[PDB]
C-alpha cells in the first residue's frame, strides 16, 4: 500500500505501511508494519529502508510471538500468527519442553519426560481433527498441512527418542532452535554448527518431508559451511537435490537464487552473480 | 547441483574439485514420504496404502516393457499426491482404497502403448483383489460438447478413440505444466490439439496456440546471444515469445508449441521452467517468472535422444496408429463429396471404394513378393496419395457438371491407384502387381495387352479407353547441343500426365500441391522436369531453380526463398509475385545428417510446406513471421538406401512420390538428331 | 544375525546396475560374516 | 372397458439408449476369453476397443423375460381392478 | 533364421501354463508366456540387424554401394577381436551381449541363447534348469515367479505386497514345486 502523508508545502509523500503476498487471484497474506517506510528522491534509499524495516519488524513480531506461544495455547497463536512464525513457534516449543523433560529425567526417574511427549501426542489430535478437513482459502490451507507434516515427524522422533541428556548424540542430531532472550536473537543449531535466522518474509511455502537422507544432507551441509566451502550434491535425475538445497535455505530464513547455466555463458555474468552473493548475504544454487 | 554423465557434459578441472564437498544422493526414499504426505492430507489407512504405492510403482518399473518415454519417478508420484488432495476433500466418505485405485489407474493410463495396458491392469488386480471395478469419473460438459464441433466441420468423423485420447489430454492439461504428444506420423496429433482448443474456447475461457520449429533455427538465435562483432546483445526468439505471452491482464491462455525433434542440447536448458521453479533464466542475466496464463507443449514424434531429466519433467500422451485408421480419413473425404457434388457421387464412387480398398491394400505389401519398395513407408501415406490423385482425376467432370455411370468410375479408381501404390516398384514387381490386378480386380486394358503392362496405358476423359502415345516434334534450326534441348519421349509425357493432375488441384486439405520424383543418378530427372518447366506461361506462371549439397544450411535456404518472393505477400503485397511460382529442388537427400540421425536443413522446408512462412532474422525484430500465401513445390530423389541418405519421415506425408525408371528405348531418342 | 547376504551381478564389472537380487548365505562356522564382507565374496553370473 | 397391454419384442422391447446403457452397466458376465474393466471401455486382447460387450444378447433375453413377468404383474393388478369394477357395476 | 511374429504369436498363444494339471493352455495370462514373447522380440531385433549389416558390409566390394564410414568401421572390427559398436551400443545405450571376441564367445553366446529360447518355444514345454544369463531382463523372471506363486497358491489368502523372498541352496550334485 501507498499512503500519502501531506507535508507542509511539499506534495504529499507516499509511504509504505504494509506488505502483501498474493497467490492465485484473491488468496493472499498481509503483514502490517509499525515502523514505516517513506519514499524520497533517491531510489536506493527507499529500497534499502524497505529491506531494513522489514527485517526489524519481523524480528520484533517474532520476539513477541515466542512469549505468546506458551502463554495462549496451541490453537490461538497458530490461528493468529503467520505461517513462518507459527512453524518457528512449534519448533521452539518442542525443543524447550523436550529439554525440560530430559533434565527432569537426569534428576531422578521421572514421568515428566513422558508427560511432555504425551502433551505433543495430545496436540496432534486437536490439530488434525478440525483445521485439516474444513478451512477457507488456499494460503490458509497450505499453512495447516505445513504444520501437520512437521508435527508427524516430530512425534515420530519423540516416540523413539531414547537419549538420557542434552549431550547425547541422538538429541544432537536434529535441527534444534533456541530464541535467546538475554541477548535477544534467534539461533538455529545442528550437531555443532550455529547461525542466526535471517528474517526474510516468505509467507506460506510448501516445504517438504524429512526422510533420513535429508538428515544426511543437513548434517553434511552444516559441516561444510562450518569449514567455509560449498556443497555440490550429485546423483541421477529427480532425487530431490535442488529442492533439498532450497529447503535448507527456507528453514534457515535466507533467500535462495537459483540460476541455470548453459553452454552460451561467459564469466562476466558469473562474476556479476558472485559479486551480488558476497555483497548481499544470499545463497546461490547454480543448477546444471 | 551437477549431473554426472550424459551427452554434452564436461568435467571439472582439478582446481575446482578442491572447494566443494560431495553429497551422494542416488536412491531417494519413497515410502516414508508417501505415508507422511497421506497423513498431511488427513487419511486413516496410511500405513497399508503406502506399501501399496511403493510396490505397484516398483513392479511397473521393472517387469513392464521397455519404452523410452515411460517414467515412474518421484515427479509422477508427487503429481498423483497433489491430485489426491481434492478427492478426499470432496464430501464422499467412501473407502480410501477405492479412491486411490481410481486415481492411480486413471493417471497412468495415458503414456502406455497398446500392448502394456493388459499387463498394467492385470498387475493392478494382484494388489487390490478386494475391489472389482470402478467407473471413470466422466465430465459431462466436454463430452457433450465435442460432437457438436466435430459435426460443425465438413471433413471430421467422430470415433470413440478420439473421445478417449482428447479427454486424456484434457486431464493431463489440468494437472501439469506442460506435456508432449508422442506418436507416429499421420496420426492426428495437430487436429486433437486444435479441437481441444476449440472446445475450451466455446464455453468462455479463450485459448490461443503458437507454433515453432526448434531445429530449423540455430539455438544461439532461439535464445539469443551476445553479438560476436559489435559487443552488444541481440534478442532471442523463444524468449521474446515468452515475454510477450506471460503478461498478466490478458484474456488468452497461450500454449507455445515446439514441433520437431527433441535433441538434448537445446531443450535441456529449460529445466528450470519445466521444474517447480517455473522461472526462465538467461545468460543475459534476465529472469522471467512464469504465470498460469501459459503452457508449453511439444508435438514431437518420439524421443530417442532424451535423458530422464527431461522425460520426467513433463506429462505425456501417446497416440497410436490404429486410433485413426485410414478408413476414417476416407469417410471424411466422402463427407466432403456429399457437400456440393452431392447428386449421387459419394455413394457411387465409394460403392467400389470401400471393399476395393479395405480388402486389397494389405494384399500388396507382402502377399505377392514386392520385396523392393524403394521407399519404406506406412500405408496411410499411400491412401492420402490416391485420394489426392482421384480428386484431380474427376476435376474435369466436376468442372462441366456432368455425372457419370458406375463403370467409368471403377475404371478411374483402377487408374488412380495403379500409380501411387505402383510408383515405388520395378518392372518385375510391377508385372506381379499387374497379375494380382488381373486375378482379383476390375478390368484393366484387355483390347490388345500385347506384353504391355497396365501402367503403359491411361484412361481418357473423352471415352473409356486405354491408349498412349508421344507426339512428334523435331527441333528448331539452331545447332547448339542446348538448342537440341530435349525430345518428346514416352517417359516425359507420362510424367507430365501424372504431374499435371496434382498440380492443378487448388489447395485441398491433405493436398500441399507438391511433387517428388525418384530415379537413379542420371535417369532423366532434370530432363523431364525442364520439359515441363518450358511449357509454363511466364505471363501468369513463373519458375525457380535450386540445388543441394551437404553443407547447405537453413540460413541459405531462408535467403534463397526470401530473394525469390522479394516481398511479404501476407501483408497485402507483391504485385509481381501475384503470378504463381514454383520452387524446384534436385536432391533433398544430400544435406548433412546430424550425428544423432536428425538432419537440420529439411525442417525449414517442412515448416514452409506445412504452414508457409517462418521467423525472421534481421537483427531488428524477432517474434513475427513472414507469410507465403502462394507457392508451389517439386523435388527429385536418388534411390535412397545404402550410401544414399533418406529424408525425414515426418516430411514424407506431403510429397507425391514415384519412381523414374530408365527408358529402355534409347535407340529411339537420338534417331532424329 | 548369523546370516550373511550376497549380491548377484550380471557382468563382472560390478556396479549398482546389474544387481539382480540378493541372497542370504548362512554357512559360517567360526568366521563371522564381516570376515566374508571384507573378503568381498559375490555370486556373479558371467565369467570374463 | 379397462385392460393392460401385452409386451412385445417389436415395440415394448425396444430399448432406449438409457436402458441400453444401464443394462450394459450391469456388466454381469460373459468374459470367458477374458476382458477388462467395463468402467470406460472393453478391450479384446491388447488395448483394442470393442464396439460392444461380447455376448450382450443373453442379457437382452434375460431382461425381456423379467419385463414380461413385470407386465404380467401389472396385468394381474389390472385384472383385479377390472374384476372389481365389474363386480361393483353389475349390481346397480 | 528369423522368427516371423505371425508364426510366433500363434505358437506362444497355442500352449502355455505353470503346471499342466493346474491350468489349460493359455497365452497372455501366464507371466512366463508374456516373458517368452518379449524375449523373442528383442532377440529378433538383434538378429535382423546382424544379418543386414554383415550383408551390407560384404555387398560394398563384392556387391556395389557408395562406401559408408560405419561399414568401414565394421570391416576393421571384423578383422580385429572386438565386435563393432553397431551391436553393443547406441547414442544413449542399448547394451545387448557385450563380450570380448568377434565369434569366440559373442556369437557363441547369442547362439546358445537362441537355442534355449527356441526349445523353450517350439516344443513349448517348460524345461528344468533355466539359464539365467540368457535372459535380457532377469528381474522380470523373478517377479513373474512371485506373481505365479501368489496366484496359484494361497489365492485370496496371500497378497502381492505381503510376499517376501528367500533361497535355499540345493546342497547336492545329483537330483515341480514352487520356485525355479
Ligand atoms: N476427425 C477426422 N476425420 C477425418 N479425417 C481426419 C480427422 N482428424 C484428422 N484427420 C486427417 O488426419 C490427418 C491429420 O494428420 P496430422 O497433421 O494430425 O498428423 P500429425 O499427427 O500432426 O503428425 P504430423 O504433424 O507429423 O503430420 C489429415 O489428413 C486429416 O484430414
Ligand atoms: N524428501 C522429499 N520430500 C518431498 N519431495 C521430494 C523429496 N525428494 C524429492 N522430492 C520431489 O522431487 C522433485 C524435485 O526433484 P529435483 O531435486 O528437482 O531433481 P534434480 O535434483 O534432478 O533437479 C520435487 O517435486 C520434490 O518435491
Ligand atoms: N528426351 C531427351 N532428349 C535428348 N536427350 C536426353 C533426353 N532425356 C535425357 N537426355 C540426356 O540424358 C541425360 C540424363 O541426365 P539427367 O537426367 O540430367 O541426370 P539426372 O538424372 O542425374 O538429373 C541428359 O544429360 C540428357 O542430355
Amino acid at each position: 500500500t501507498f499512503e500519502s502523508a501531506k507535508d507542509k508545502k511539499n506534495p504529499a509523500l507516499k509511504q509504505i505501511t504494509q506488505i502483501q503476498q498474493v497467490i492465485g487471484r484473491n488468496e493472499e497474506n498481509i503483514s502490517l508494519t509499525g515502523y514505516y517506510v517513506k519514499c524520497e528522491g533517491n531510489i536506493e534509499d527507499w529500497l534499502k529502508k524497505l529491506e531494513q524495516n522489514m527485517q526489524q519488524t519481523l524480528k520484533d513480531i517474532a520476539s513477541a510471538a515466542a512469549q505468546q506461544v506458551f502463554q495462549v495455547g496451541l490453537k490461538e497463536f497458530v490461528s493468529s500468527q503467520a505461517s513462518q512464525i507459527a512453524l518457528l513457534g512449534l519448533q521452539i516449543l518442542w525443543t524447550s519442553k523436550v529439554n525440560e523433560g530430559l533434565e527432569r529425567l537426569s534428576r531422578n526417574e521421572r514421568n515428566a519426560m513422558d508427560i511432555k511427549r504425551n502433551e505433543i501426542k495430545e496436540h496432534m489430535n486437536i490439530l488434525s481433527s478440525m483445521c485439516l478437513e474444513d478451512l477457507n482459502g488456499a494460503v490458509e490451507r497450505t499453512k495447516v498441512e505445513t504444520l501437520v507434516t512437521i508435527q508427524v515427524h516430530q512425534k515420530d522422533i519423540s516416540m523413539d527418542l531414547k537419549c538420557k541428556d542434552v549431550n547425547d548424540f541422538e538429541w544432537q542430531k536434529q535441527t534444534r532452535i533456541a530464541w535467546k532472550t538475554d541477548i535477544d536473537e534467534c539461533i538455529i543449531s545442528i550437531t555443532d554448527w550455529d547461525s542466526p535466522y535471517s528474517y526474510e518474509f516468505l509467507g506460506a511455502k510448501e516445504r517438504l518431508c524429512i526422510t533420513p537422507l535429508t538428515d544426511r544432507c543437513y548434517i553434511t551441509l552444516a559441516q561444510a559451511m562450518s569449514m567455509y566451502y560449498g556443497g555440490a550434491p550429485a546423483g541421477p535425475a529427480g532425487t530431490g537435490k535442488t529442492e533439498t538445497v532450497k529447503d535448507l535455505g527456507r528453514t534457515l530464513g535466507v533467500f535462495v537464487v537459483v540460476t541455470n547455466c548453459s553452454d552460451q555463458h561467459r564469466y562476466r555474468d558469473m562474476a556479476k552473480i558472485f559479486k551480488g552473493l558476497v555483497q548481499s548475504g544470499l545463497w546461490g544454487c547454480f543448477d546444471e | 547441483t551437477m549431473n554426472p554423465g550424459y551427452a554434452g557434459r564436461q568435467e571439472l578441472p582439478e582446481n575446482l574439485k578442491v572447494l566443494f564437498r560431495g553429497v551422494s544422493m542416488m536412491v531417494p526414499d519413497r515410502e516414508i514420504i508417501i505415508k507422511v504426505k497421506l497423513a498431511s492430507v488427513g487419511y486413516l489407512q496410511i500405513d497399508l496404502l503406502a506399501k501399496k504405492f511403493n510396490v505397484l510403482y516398483r513392479l511397473c518399473e521393472e517387469q513392464l516393457s521397455k519404452q523410452r518415454h515411460y517414467d515412474f519417478g518421484l515427479r509422477n508420484i508427487l503429481s498423483v499426491l497433489r491430485t489426491a488432495g481434492n478427492t478426499k476433500r470432496q464430501e464422499i466418505k467412501s473407502d480410501e482404497e477405492m479412491l486411490l485405485m481410481r486415481s492411480l489407474r486413471d493417471m497412468n493410463l495415458s503414456k502406455l502403448v497398446a500392448d502394456d495396458i493388459p499387463l498394467f491392469n492385470g498387475l493392478l488386480a494382484d494388489i487390490f483383489p478386494k475391489l472389482k471395478e470402478v467407473p471413470k469419473k466422466l465430465y459431462p460438459d466436454v463430452e457433450k460438447k465435442i460432437p457438436e464441433e466435430i459435426n460443425a466441420e465438413s471433413y471430421l468423423i467422430n470415433t470413440p478413440s478420439f473421445q478417449l485420447k482428447i479427454i486424456q489430454l484434457y486431464e493431463t492439461c489440468l494437472v501439469r505444466h506442460g506435456f508432449m504428444l508422442v506418436g507416429p506420423t499421420g496420426s492426428g496429433k495437430s487436429t486433437i490439439m486444435k479441437i481441444l482448443t476449440e472446445v475450451l474456447t466455446k464455453l468462455g475461457s479463450p485459448h490461443k496456440i503458437v507454433i515453432m520449429n526448434p531445429k530449423a533455427i540455430t539455438a544461439e538465435q532461439m535464445y539469443g546471444v551476445k553479438s560476436e562483432i559489435s559487443d552488444d546483445w541481440i534478442p532471442g526468439v523463444f524468449s521474446t515469445i515468452w515475454a510477450k505471452s506471460n503478461n498478466r491482464a490478458l484474456k488468452h491462455t497461450t500454449w507455445i508449441t515446439c514441433d520437431g525433434p527433441v535433441d538434448a542440447i537445446w531443450i535441456e536448458n529449460l529445466n528450470t521452467v519445466l521444474d517447480d521453479n517455473k522461472i526462465l533464466t538467461l545468460a543475459n542475466g534476465e529472469r522471467i517468472a512464469m504465470t498460469e496464463n501459459c503452457k508449453v507443449v511439444f508435438e514431437v514424434e518420439n524421443l530417442n535422444n532424451a535423458s530422464p531429466a527431461t522425460v520426467s519433467r513433463c506429462g505425456q500422451v501417446y497416440v497410436s496408429p490404429t486410433d485413426l485408421g485410414y478408413e476414417a480419413v476416407i469417410e471424411g473425404w466422402i463427407r466432403n463429396r456429399k457437400a456440393s457434388g452431392r447428386a449421387e457421387e459419394s455413394d457411387k464412387l465409394g460403392n467400389i471404394l470401400r471393399k476395393y480398398l479395405i480388402n486389397m491394400r494389405f494384399i500388396e505389401l507382402q502377399s505377392k513378393e514386392c520385396k523392393e519398395p524403394m521407399m519404406d513407408t506406412s500405408p496411410v501415406i499411400s491412401v492420402i496419395n490416391i485420394l489426392n490423385l482421384l480428386t484431380g482425376c474427376l476435376q474435369y467432370f466436376v468442372q462441366t457438371q456432368r455425372t457419370l455411370s458406375e463403370q467409368e468410375y471403377e475404371k478411374f479408381i483402377v487408374y488412380s491407384m495403379a500409380w501411387a501404390i505402383g510408383g515405388i516398384y520395378e518392372a518385375q514387381d510391377r508385372v506381379r502387381f499387374h497379375e494380382l490386378l488381373l486375378a482379383k480386380n476390375a478390368p484393366i486394358p484387355q483390347k490388345g495387352k500385347e506384353n504391355e503392362t497396365v501402367f503403359d496405358y491411361y484412361v481418357s476423359q473423352d471415352y473409356l479407353d486405354w491408349k498412349i502415345c508421344s507426339p512428334e516434334e523435331w527441333v528448331p534450326p539452331q545447332s547448339l547441343q542446348f538448342s537440341q534441348l530435349l525430345l518428346p519421349t514416352l517417359d516425359s509425357f507420362r510424367a507430365e500426365m501424372l504431374l499435371n493432375f496434382i498440380l492443378t488441384q487448388p489447395k485441398s486439405h491433405t493436398c500441399s500441391n507438391s511433387a517428388l520424383l525418384i530415379g537413379g543418378s542420371g535417369t532423366a530427372k532434370t530432363s523431364s522436369v525442364l520439359l515441363y518447366c518450358n511449357k509454363f506461361d511466364p505471363q501468369k506462371m513463373l519458375f525457380k531453380r535450386t540445388n543441394f549439397s551437404s553443407a547447405t544450411s537453413p540460413f541459405m535456404f531462408q535467403s534463397t526463398i526470401e530473394a525469390e518472393c522479394d516481398f511479404k505477400v501476407g501483408k497485402e503485397f507483391a504485385p509481381p509475385g501475384n503470378k504463381m511460382m514454383t520452387i524446384f529442388i534436385d536432391d533433398m537427400s544430400m544435406p548433412f545428417v546430424n550425428k544423432w540421425g536428425d538432419q537440420i536443413t529439411l525442417e525449414l522446408v517442412r515448416q514452409l510446406i506445412e504452414t508457409g512462412g517462418f521467423y525472421m532474422l534481421d537483427k531488428t525484430q524477432r517474434g513475427n513471421q513472414r507469410k507465403m500465401k502462394n507457392l508451389q513445390y517439386i523435388g527429385a530423389m536418388n534411390h535412397p538406401g545404402g550410401g544414399r541418405n533418406d529424408i525425414p519421415n515426418r516430411l514424407k506425408r506431403q510429397f507425391f512420390i514415384f519412381n523414374m525408371i530408365l527408358p529402355l528405348s534409347i535407340e529411339g531418342i537420338y534417331g532424329p538428331i | 544375525s548369523n546370516t550373511y547376504l550376497c549380491p548377484v551381478y550380471k557382468y563382472p564389472k560390478r556396479t549398482d546396475k546389474y544387481l539382480i537380487f540378493r541372497v542370504g548365505l548362512p554357512c559360517e562356522g567360526s568366521n563371522n560374516p564381516s570376515h566374508w564382507k571384507l573378503r568381498g565374496v559375490a555370486l556373479l553370473c558371467s565369467t570374463e | 372397458k379397462p385392460l393392460n397391454k401385452q409386451k412385445l419384442r417389436q415395440r415394448k422391447d425396444l430399448t432406449e439408449e438409457e436402458i441400453v446403457d444401464i443394462q450394459f452397466r450391469n456388466r454381469g458376465e460373459g468374459l470367458e476369453n477374458g476382458e477388462f474393466y467395463d468402467g470406460q471401455f472393453w478391450r479384446n486382447i491388447q488395448g483394442l476397443i470393442l464396439p460392444h460387450h461380447p455376448k450382450k444378447d443373453e442379457f437382452i433375453e434375460e431382461y425381456l423375460k423379467q419385463e414380461e413377468v413385470r407386465i404380467n404383474q401389472i396385468n394381474e393388478q389390472l385384472q383385479q381392478e377390472w374384476e372389481t369394477w365389474k363386480q361393483v357395476y353389475d349390481k346397480i | 533364421p528369423d522368427y516371423n511374429d505371425v508364426e510366433v504369436r500363434e505358437l506362444v498363444s497355442k500352449l502355455g501354463g505353470p503346471n499342466p494339471k493346474t491350468s489349460t493352455e493359455r497365452g497372455m495370462t501366464v507371466p512366463l508366456n508374456i516373458f517368452l514373447y518379449q524375449e523373442v522380440t528383442r532377440m529378433q531385433r538383434v538378429i535382423g540387424l546382424v544379418r543386414k549389416t554383415l550383408q551390407d558390409t560384404i555387398l560394398a566390394i563384392d556387391g556395389q554401394i557408395i562406401m559408408t564410414p560405419e561399414i568401414l568401421e565394421a570391416i576393421n572390427a571384423i578383422y580385429d577381436a572386438k565386435v563393432p559398436n553397431s551391436w553393443l551400443y547406441d547414442p544413449s545405450g542399448a547394451e545387448i551381449s557385450w563380450l570380448l571376441p568377434n565369434l569366440g564367445s559373442w556369437s557363441t553366446s547369442l547362439s546358445d541363447r537362441n537355442k534355449q529360447l527356441n526349445d523353450w518355444l517350439r516344443s513349448g514345454q517348460r524345461p528344468i534348469l533355466f539359464w539365467l544369463t540368457g535372459f535380457f531382463n532377469p528381474q522380470g523372471f523373478l517377479t513373474g515367479m512371485k506373481q505365479e506363486v501368489t496366484r496359484n497358491h494361497k489365492k485370496e489368502a496371500w497378497s502381492l505386497d505381503d510376499v517376501v523372498y528367500s533361497t535355499t541352496v540345493k546342497e547336492r550334485e545329483k537330483e515341480p514345486a514352487e520356485g525355479v
